[PDB]
């Protein structure tokens, strides 16, 4: 997964979920990405799935 | 099976829009990016119990899709959860709806804006959906948006969450109704 292209605007709402290294499981690929920008970089992907 | 009730594609999970039909002929709305490049549809995530197929998808541009049921036996029940909807309706400013999800269950708010365009990037772009300050998380796309017994829309995203809140985008169901050739009931 690749987050150079966000931050987006808007998200689908598909579930497909991804680990972030906060343990939270985030729902989908945008989600997760958006969640990167916002950390300003700092959360990274654990591992793909649920946490 | 119902409106809001969970589906699964060899991909992941959606919610389902609305059951609708064609004559004899039994189908499901839900989100176009769920029925994109998606073939079978089951009932649970270790796919014993079928749907159906897609048989139709339209999305970016709109955001709809059609599945064909397969399953004989289970029942198709023409609501919301326990919700009846008897018909379908265009939202307007101001309208006070309701969605429900297969991850958060339902929510209510407003219909805030119409005929509004959504990037999700890429090339992704989906035009004239309902904007409303309902939230919506991830599983919820599909999912149905409505207003008492009528049906108004179908998830398709936008921002936020139902914890902080958010801004949600729908498309319109009476677009994907007539697309089709099918109804509600």
């Amino acid at each position: 997964v690749d987050c150079s292209e966000y931050p987006k605007p808007a998200c689908t709402k598909e579930y497909r979920p991804l680990c972030g290294s906060d343990n939270k499981t985030y729902g989908n690929k945008c989600n997760f990405c958006n969640a990167v920008v916002e950390s300003n970089g700092t959360l990274t992907l654990s591992h793909f799935g649920k946490c | 099976i119902s409106g809001g009730d969970a589906i699964y594609s060899s991909t992941g999970r959606c919610s389902l829009g609305f059951n609708v039909r064609s004559g004899s002929t039994y189908y499901f709305l839900t989100a176009g990016h769920c029925t994109d490049g998606a073939t079978t549809w089951w009932a649970n995530s270790a796919r014993t119990t079928v749907l159906g197929t897609t048989s139709g998808s339209s999305f970016p541009n709109n955001d709809y899709g059609i599945v064909r049921y397969t399953n004989t036996t289970i029942p198709k029940d023409g609501t919301v959860g326990g919700q009846d909807i008897t018909s379908a309706a265009n939202a307007t400013v101001g309208m006070a709806v309701t969605r429900r999800g297969s991850t958060t269950g339902t929510h209510s708010g407003s219909v805030t804006a119409l005929n509004a365009t959504v990037n999700y990037g890429g090339g992704d772009v989906v035009y004239g959906m309902i904007r409303t300050n309902v939230c919506a998380e991830p599983g919820d796309s599909g999912g149905p948006l409505y207003s008492g017994t009528r049906a108004i829309g179908l998830t398709s995203g936008g921002s936020g969450n139902c914890s902080s809140g958010g801004t949600t985008f729908f498309q319109p169901v009476t677009e994907a109704l007539s697309a089709y050739g099918v109804s509600v009931y």
